[PDB]
């Protein structure tokens, strides 16, 4: 039962450190390399490096030379990826990998996902989303919240507190001024609205804001 | 883990004045451990396993040009000008284009030509490093208690029956201690420091296959090659090549795959199989076996009282001795099993000594089988089993008279003080004042002298013998020996020890 | 090159099979028969010098057969 | 020093059939390794085929890496809704290690035109100064999608944001939202709100649009 | 012109098919039916048996150990008919003449 | 098991050393020549002494 | 084999630039020249050899510089 | 390869004034041979100064080249409605040879408005199907200027197709013409089409539109 356990998902700020904790189990650690990918938040996986198990030695990759510091302690076995300079860039799952070497790597960090930017958590502005004459299709009128302006990620969104998941494409958090929109999408019969309460409940767990927004025809 | 039938099986002649004993082991061998009140202790490597390797740089042994580029200037505008040196990627040579008035210029027979060709690799071969820390080294320990053909074959019954064991150890964790378990315990003092030399040479990649090369030798490869990480190459060319210049024109020509060459420039190289990690065959390592708490189980039980059965007939190893199996009919088990090696039916004088120690039946489960054996004497002796004539006996015949053993014995000797090189002197085990300076006679010489013109290959140092015999003949009286030490012997040995 | 000046021999701990091992004991005397046997022409001078220069007989021979490995690798 | 690529970048598959993933080495001849990684999303990678060749032991034998040193291939003979993954292959004879551009199952279905859906500043919003016209383009198939936002016959491609799932679970479509934010007085200096999406399923652009003049 | 080829080398060939046929010790050299097609190449050989491994005799074996051949990449030779021999040959006199 | 030398391809580009570029398609052209023809200067004459 | 018996020299006709030329050259001299480079402890006790035999001086020489290239790749 | 960079890239002066056209040499010491080259609008270039520090014969002592070596300076200390030109600096001392991004000569003057004037696409225009709305922003100093062509309130970059006259002989100013240059369809789908031009002397754009729908 080989496992990388690595340390959580971090968010950060630029100019700041961190330090990826990957403590190894289920074999003798010595005994295989120590590798680090980077995944960017959108990108394919490009390799950190590796750090000797048993010397300690890190080497890492052009790009990743010089800003970064593979780091283990032996007893423990718990591998570091440490980040020094933060920057938006070293935003991204990481990933230690414990080296089967020219046969790759076999096992993997859990992963973290470092997030490095300024921002400061901020609720969600959150607008239930209320149709018009165009936005009824068939049955289905559909029905939408628009979460607006929210760090950091997620907010929890859910329709008449998650009953409907039915008609409901909540679409995924994006960036406004390192701030968060996630709108999601009811798709509710016009027999259910407005007639039943469709409301989505946006919980910000970060921010501590649960906002439950109730669409009503304008 | 054991040395059942194992192709190098030299057992081991406790001394006894101790339970410990400084030991020289490898993968391939099996060692076979008889003292007193010690068991037949078998100690192998598995293999030697290096487990995280670093490289240590990297050669392009097969290229592609691509992107030739001939820039001509007239005779006479001396050094041409192609920008492409402002590429690496890029291999750009001067040169010239002859001339007439026909061609290109407004002179004759002169010009100049800076042809350009980017390199490109088609192929590249990486060596490696190993660091010692990485090192392990795989003992499977066994002894020679009740054993079947299975169980001493299958080490997880052997595992369970506790009498072997298998584990690694490191330059950190030289020394291991070991339980037998009812036998007791053992301790093994290892030198993984020691060991090998990890940076006497590399492990070097060609094709899927690694292979171990002097790290000396190695980069004295001469091919294009590589930061160990990525790019900027030196000589690259030495696979690029180059035509005329008829008009502008002019080629740069790549060779084709040097990985045959790569496979022709390994001869002393070894097969290594990276895994997670490179497994080594080759064993050298030096321990310390220790015996202090290995004892012994069966002096209570009784003489095995029963109809004994070969469970497989008599065999001889090969390594000298004669190997059976029994199934015992008695179910008086666990009993002493009454077995002895005799030269006559007639007499009952024990003559051989067991090779397995205290042959015992594990339970009183009818026709259990045990795998035990002992030593024949040379001649003819007879492997005798049992009391009574419910016992049963077999003819044995052993041709090695001591003669040709002793040569054995000895020859064998300088086949070993030789090439093991100073750590031949571990097979004076237990040794001092004459093992002990033995050492240090060829210590600081063989640090010198056989490996200063080492080097040299089989006939080529053989030759050189060759060519120091007829000093011998020709010298002045108490001068002959003095340029004839080193002509036989340690030069032509070697060159004697491969034939062919 | 890629050719010659192997790793061989190794000669570090090694008792087992090298990854190319009869090669090297052939290498030597076949190539630089296999080259003087291909110009036998060039073999017999190599005899004479041997014999105009030393005058010492037993060390005359010493030139002569250390001469015909010499021109197989110049 | 030696790259990777992976073909194709995604493939909708039916589970079950054969499609095989290629990869191949741009540099030296890789020989032996080179692995095949699936990573579901979100996941640490699972790696699948060692020395290309070799499946692990926790990936099935439905998953055959093929392929030798400038050349690799990822076969699943029954690719799966299990299947569905982002897979990688990565050349190790040489430091640097790096990946090829993955190659994605996605499982086949028939073709779903996007539900679109364009919903005006509530006036939540509207009381806030800002305006952001959603437009929520729900359960296409494919994901291959393109919206539009014309205002008074003028496109405005600012403020514009979109936001979709992925291949959606039970109908294995995808739905997308798009966005138009607006200054509400740029949101009330122009009057026609237009999400238009030309989607696979539709020649033309599927509109859904108000103006502030209605209603 | 047209140029006959006299054989041609394989300087790549890959290894195919390896397949070991295995005997005990004593019992001989053991066969391959992979001999019967030289496609198929086989070598011999032995391997110690003791108990532990499949054989009653300590020390000996017997192997068949194959492998089809298959030529990878090939090299040729070609030798000239001396008869395609041909001499083209441009031949000039020097009259008025410019550069061009 | 069996293993196969590495592609010697390079090495035969190494077994060449005095080899003789040439290029054959259908045909041969080579390049060193050697000849002996005699020329015949008879119906050769000198324009342009007029 | 692609290793040494090389075609060159050909030198039939063929007046001209060769597959490979200058490298021909330092096939000899440096890779011999790169074993005894590689072991000067042979270039230590190697050339003492000639000196000690005969007395006929010039000559003693050689068995000496020679024998070094014999050393190399036999 | 050696670089030269020629500042300023023009100059607006009073005639008379000193103003002095730096230069330098980016490699070696370039030392001597480097020169200056008046070269006006459609003219052959003319030389003017030698080793940088040196006059040609018909090029009149107002014109001074100065510096040495790693800088240089073409100064007329009398700049003149003559010596209104673009002038060059050309290192000589290697091949290859090449010249600085010249500096120019303006004639300062007092800074003019654009006059402005918006003319929709003649009757003649429209009955072709085309569509040219110019707009001729005339007579301003400097030529620092900008055009926006506003459309329904919605600015429209397209079709836009601007021509401007120099600095203008008389008066020393600029004039331009926009061209917004529309479909007829889209001339006649929108209305408002409006120029603002934005000028040095104008803190604001100066504004010439016709609403189709007027007139």
């Amino acid at each position: 039962q080989v496992q990388l356990m690595e340390s959580g998902p971090e968010l950060k700020k630029p100019g700041e450190t961190v330090k990826i904790s990957c403590k190894a189990s289920g074999y003798t650690f010595t005994d295989y390399s120590m590798h680090w990918v980077k995944q960017a938040p959108g990108k394919g996986l490009k390799w950190m490096g590796w750090i000797n198990t048993g010397t300690g030695e890190p080497t890492f990759a052009a790009d990743f030379k010089g800003r970064f510091a593979f780091s283990l302690e032996t007893s423990a076995s718990t591998a570091y990826l440490q980040i020094n300079n933060l920057k938006n860039e070293d935003t991204a799952s990481y990933f230690c990998a414990r080296g089967v070497g020219l046969y790759g790597v076999d096992y993997w960090g859990q992963g973290t996902s470092v997030t490095v930017s300024s921002p400061k958590t901020t609720p969600p502005s959150v607008y239930p989303l209320a149709p018009v004459c165009g936005d009824t299709t068939g049955s289905m009128v559909t029905l939408g919240c628009l979460v607006k302006g929210y760090f950091p990620e997620p907010v929890t969104v859910t329709w008449n507190s998650g009953s409907l998941s039915s008609g409901v494409h909540t679409f995924p958090a994006v960036l406004q001024s390192d701030l968060y929109t996630l709108s999601s999408s009811v798709t509710v019969p016009s027999s259910t609205w407005p007639s039943e309460t469709v409301t989505c409940n946006v919980a910000h767990p970060a921010s501590s804001t649960k906002v439950d927004k109730k669409i009503v025809p304008r | 883990f054991n040395c059942l039938g194992m192709g190098n099986r030299d057992f081991i002649e406790g001394a006894s004045g101790a339970t410990w004993v400084d030991l020289v082991l490898e993968g391939d061998s099996c060692l076979t451990i008889m003292a007193n009140d010690k068991p037949t202790l078998d100690v192998r490597m598995i293999n030697i396993e290096a487990s995280q390797l670093a490289e240590v740089r990297s050669y392009c042994y097969h290229a592609s040009v691509t992107d030739i580029s001939t820039v001509a200037r007239c005779p006479m505008t001396g050094e041409a000008h192609n920008e492409k040196r402002a590429d690496s990627s890029y291999v750009c040579k001067q040169g010239f284009t002859d001339r007439g008035w026909g061609n290109g210029c407004g002179l004759f027979g002169k010009g100049s030509i800076d042809t350009c060709a980017k390199f490109s690799c088609t192929s590249k071969a990486i060596g490696r490093t190993i660091q010692p820390e990485n090192i392990k080294y795989e003992v499977g320990i066994f002894v020679h208690g009740t054993t079947t053909s299975e169980n001493h074959g299958n080490y997880s019954a052997q595992v369970g029956a506790s009498q072997a064991a298998k584990f690694t150890v490191t330059p950190n964790a030289p020394s291991i201690t070991l339980k037998l378990g009812d036998y007791g315990e053992v301790t093994l003092d290892c030198e993984p420091r020691s060991g090998l030399n990890t940076e006497a040479f590399y492990v070097m990649t060609v094709g899927s296959k690694s292979f171990l090369v002097h790290r000396e030798w190695f980069h004295d490869l001469a091919l294009p090659w590589t930061p160990p990480s990525s790019t900027a190459w030196r000589n690259r060319e030495l696979l690029m090549e180059f035509e005329e210049a008829h008009a502008t024109k002019q080629s740069v020509v790549a060779l084709g795959s040097q990985e045959g060459g790569l496979h022709q420039a390994l001869a002393g190289a070894i097969v290594v199989e990276y895994s997670s990690s490179v497994k080594l065959t080759s064993g050298h390592l030096k321990c310390r076996l220790k015996m202090d708490k290995l004892a012994l189980k069966g002096t209570t039980y009784g003489m095995c009282t029963g109809k004994f059965s070969f469970a497989k007939n008599p065999a001889d190893t090969g390594h000298g001795t004669v190997v059976i199996e029994l199934s015992y009919s008695g179910s008086d088990g666990p009993c002493k099993i009454p077995i002895v090696s005799v030269a006559s039916l007639n007499d009952m004088t024990p003559v051989g000594r067991l090779v397995t120690v205290n042959p015992f039946v594990a339970t009183s489960s009818a026709n259990s089988k045990v795998l035990v054996e002992m030593e024949p004497p040379f001649g003819d002796s007879y492997i005798v089993v049992g009391r009574g004539d419910k016992q049963i006996n077999h003819h044995w015949h052993k041709a090695g008279s001591t003669l040709g053993k002793a040569f054995l014995t000895t020859l064998k000797g300088a086949q070993r003080l030789a090439a093991l090189g100073d750590t031949a002197w571990d097979f004076g085990s237990i040794g001092g004042v004459f093992n002990s300076i033995g050492k240090a006679v060829h210590q600081v010489f063989g640090g010198a002298f056989r490996t200063l013109f080492g080097g040299m290959s089989w006939i080529t140092q053989g030759l050189m013998g060759a060519l120091l015999l007829w000093m011998g003949v020709n010298a002045r009286d108490r001068s002959i020996a003095l340029a004839f030490l080193a002509t036989g012997g340690v030069l032509l040995f070697l060159a004697t020890n491969v034939h062919a | 090159s890629v050719s010659v000046q192997t790793h061989g021999e190794s000669s570090l701990v090694n008792k087992t099979e090298t990854w190319l091992d009869s090669t090297k004991a052939t290498r030597y005397l076949m190539k630089t028969e296999n080259w003087i046997i291909r110009n036998p022409g060039y073999a017999f001078l190599a005899a004479v010098l041997g014999w105009m220069l030393g005058s010492n007989n037993g060390q005359r021979v010493v030139f002569t057969i250390l001469l015909l490995l010499v021109a197989p690798a110049y | 020093d030696i790259v990777l690529t992976q073909s194709p970048a995604s493939l909708a598959v039916s589970l079950g059939q054969r499609a095989t993933i290629s990869c191949r080495a741009s540099q030296s001849v890789s020989t032996s390794y080179m692995h095949w990684y699936q990573q579901k999303p979100g996941q640490p990678p699972r790696l699948l085929i060692y020395l290309v060749s070799n499946l692990e032991s926790g990936v099935p034998s439905r998953f055959s890496g093929s392929g030798s040193g400038t050349d690799f291939t990822l076969n699943i003979h029954p690719v799966e809704a299990e299947d569905e993954a982002t897979y990688y292959c990565q050349h190790i004879r040489e430091l640097t290690r790096s990946e090829a551009g993955p190659s994605w199952l996605e499982i086949k279905r028939a073709d779903a035109a996007p539900t679109v859906s364009i919903f005006p500043p509530s006036s939540e919003q509207l009381t806030s100064g800002g305006a952001s016209v959603v437009c929520f383009l729900n359960n296409f198939y494919p994901k291959d999608i393109n919206v539009k936002w014309k205002i008074d016959g003028s496109e405005r491609q600012n403020g514009v944001l979109n936001s979709w799932t992925d291949q959606d679970s039970k109908d294995s479509t995808y739905s997308m939202s798009s966005t138009l934010t607006l200054t509400k007085d740029e949101y009330e200096r122009h009057n026609s709100y237009t999400c238009e999406a030309t989607h696979k399923t539709s020649t033309s652009p599927i509109v859904k649009s108000f103006n502030r003049n209605e209603c």
